[PDB]
């Protein structure tokens, strides 16, 4: 409704301005902001190493799911870790941007669902065995990865 | 592994960078 | 639940990465991102003009509400406009950061409610008379204000 | 207007900058 949208807008803005000062609106908001930052950083490290190969997947409606499935299964074959989970979000992101680029906007909503389902059915086990997302925030909050790279520079 | 599996390749490249970002 | 949090996290990350390429997850997400940017820009223009006077309000539990009410009533005495609504969010934000600074974290949740209530009861009328938030996005999306200032520089 | 009303003042300063950001 109108009250819900105003509330949601107040919450989003306050969450942002709090995180700008090192605070957080809520534990969820802190996870979201650490994850965005880790995404930015993973994409920066990826693009410095390798070329953007998204176009080379040749996304189509018929192939979109199997493409997603195969990249993600290969990403987690050897095991799971926070960095690989960040890679999974980034790939989902690159996958959605490509879908819009190639005028298949509707795949964004489907890619989002494939991602949530994979999180529920295949990553949650490991996530709960490894401290939950609060532990992720402990490792990646305050833009930790980007700083760990800025140190070596 | 297989050279035509651009999809497996991308997964492995993601893994490599994922491992790198996971190092502290 | 667990499905809801995973979904919400997927949505937030995808919304971010889409907005980085000029897209948006949804009309709500576009409003949120334009508003964050207008907030950043309003704070930049404020701090270049005037000193940070938040401490000079001397926030206390007993005074927090009346302080909020009086600043906001004075902000909208002469009338309403998108810039003043941005100012209202920024002040709410500065008000919340001060509350945490001064170890009264619980005021953040109350300030959020005062803001939502003011939006519902006093700004919605004007907002619906002036095109709704889509019109705000039309005026402030893609960091328009910051760019309009970068032009003059 | 009144010099001790730091709160009214802040509201007016916010209005000034609000008007400025509203110009395009």
């Amino acid at each position: 409704s109108m009250s819900q949208s105003n509330r949601e807008l107040v919450v989003d803005f306050l969450s942002y301005k709090l995180s700008q000062k090192g605070y957080s609106w809520s534990q969820m908001a802190a996870v979201k902001q650490a994850l965005r930052e880790a995404g930015d950083e993973f994409e920066l490290r990826y693009r410095r190493a390798f070329s953007d190969l998204t176009s080379q997947l040749h996304i189509t409606p018929g192939t979109a799911y199997q493409s997603f499935e195969q990249v993600v299964n290969e990403l987690f074959r050897d095991g799971v870790n926070w960095g690989r989970i960040v890679a999974f979000f980034s790939f989902g992101g690159a996958l959605c941007v490509e879908s819009v680029d190639k005028e298949m906007q509707v795949l964004v909503s489907r890619i989002a669902a494939w991602m949530a389902t994979y999180l529920n059915d295949h990553l949650e086990p490991w996530i709960q065995e490894n401290g939950g997302w609060d532990t992720f925030v402990e490792l990646y909050g305050n833009n930790a990865a980007a700083e760990s790279r800025k140190g070596q520079e | 592994l297989e050279p035509n599996s651009i999809l497996g390749q991308v997964g492995r490249l993601l893994a490599l960078i994922g491992d790198d970002i996971n190092r502290r």
